[PDB]
């Protein structure tokens, strides 16, 4: 399933990045590229299935400690 | 493979 990430999922990810003081360019896109073993250069280029995995990881991080 | 279920720093 290669449906692109939807706007709702993107907005939840953006929310957590801001709360974590992290960014797509410095933090998340590099990690997504390593985990998904593919060149991911923009937030819009994730699949919805990939974005859901990233979102779960961000939720873990935001839930863990202040 | 490292993946998003792992306890990796961020």
């Amino acid at each position: 399933d290669i449906t692109p990430v939807n706007d709702e999922t993107m907005q939840e990810i953006n929310t957590l990045l801001i709360a974590l003081d992290k960014t797509w360019d410095d933090d998340l896109l590099p990690l997504c590229s390593q985990i998904f073993r593919r060149d991911i250069r923009a937030s819009s280029e994730l699949t919805q299935a990939e974005a859901v995995k990233a979102l779960g990881f961000l939720k873990q991080k935001a839930a863990e400690q202040k | 493979w490292m993946d998003f279920d792992d306890d990796i720093p961020f």
